[PDB]
């Protein structure tokens, strides 16, 4: 968890969980980022505030 | 009393996933009861439990 202001700019792939899978994807791990699924037809749940 | 770790930390198995926890937490914690529900599915069914 970060603390209040704290600030990290890496966009590089690291450690997820508790297990750390040394760098590129694998060994029970995933991928951090993610991505919105904005969609305009859709209802107030999906929409950008 | 169940030992997590052979069953972990060993990594004996195919594959696992977590829901809420993380797997090393497991040893450190636990709830009131725990129940075991066996049966046996296809491949292209692993994805729909």
């Amino acid at each position: 968890n970060l603390k209040p202001f704290e600030r990290d700019i890496s966009t590089e792939i690291y450690q997820a969980g508790s297990t750390p899978c040394n760098g590129v994807k694998g060994f029970n791990c995933y991928f951090p980022l993610q991505s919105y699924g904005f969609q305009p037809t859709y209802g107030v749940g999906y929409q950008p505030y | 009393v169940a030992d997590y770790s052979v069953l972990y930390n060993s990594a004996s198995f195919s594959t696992f996933k977590c829901y809420g926890v993380s797997p090393t937490k497991l040893n450190d914690l636990c709830f009131t009861n725990v129940y075991a529900d066996s049966f046996v599915i296809r491949g292209d069914e692993v994805r729909q439990i």
